[PDB]
């Protein structure tokens, strides 16, 4: 399931 | 407020007029929200994840109430699998992680 | 400690008998590491967020000291684009969200 929301912009 | 970490972070927030939840994220830079409708014009732009990239719609100088407390910044909109508060608005709200 | 949040939250770990630069990430229910041979049996495993899923290996029981913290725990591998410390380790050193 869905539980890791790293995130970053290029 | 102090929150723990023992279940997921989720909080209130009140955007567009209307109600929903999201996640506190120290992880992600930006502030990113499933697919809605907002008023303004919007920007295409990409943003990478754990499984990669997906496109959105950037939609700037945004108010967003977070628990009470107003922030005013970039709101991102596309197929996230769930809503998340991005640094950017958790350091408006003067959000720090402590140990 | 008490971390901003204007920079990425990167701290310093030791896992296996090395030091990395990992990211204090309350957006994730799991700690996951840049790939690394780690001795021990493990289970493959699936995990997922922006973009997609990712194949990644579970190993159990890793001792894992963060900023002179020790705690323990599940620890996943795999080709993740940054080193992610998850709710699973954070709440073994007693981090909270602030504000």
């Amino acid at each position: 399931r869905p539980g890791n929301f790293l995130q970053s912009r290029p | 407020p102090q929150i723990t970490l023992w279940k997921r972070p989720l909080v209130t927030i009140r955007i567009g007029g209307q109600l929903k939840e999201a996640l506190l994220n120290t992880g992600a830079d930006d502030t990113v929200l499933e697919e809605m409708n907002l008023p303004g014009k919007w920007k295409p732009k990409m943003i990478g994840g754990i499984g990669g990239f997906i496109k959105v719609r950037q939609y700037d100088q945004i108010p967003v109430e977070i628990c009470g407390h107003k922030a005013i910044g970039t709101v991102l909109v596309g197929p996230t699998p769930a809503n998340i508060i991005g640094r950017n608005l958790l350091t408006q709200i003067g959000c720090t992680l402590n140990f």
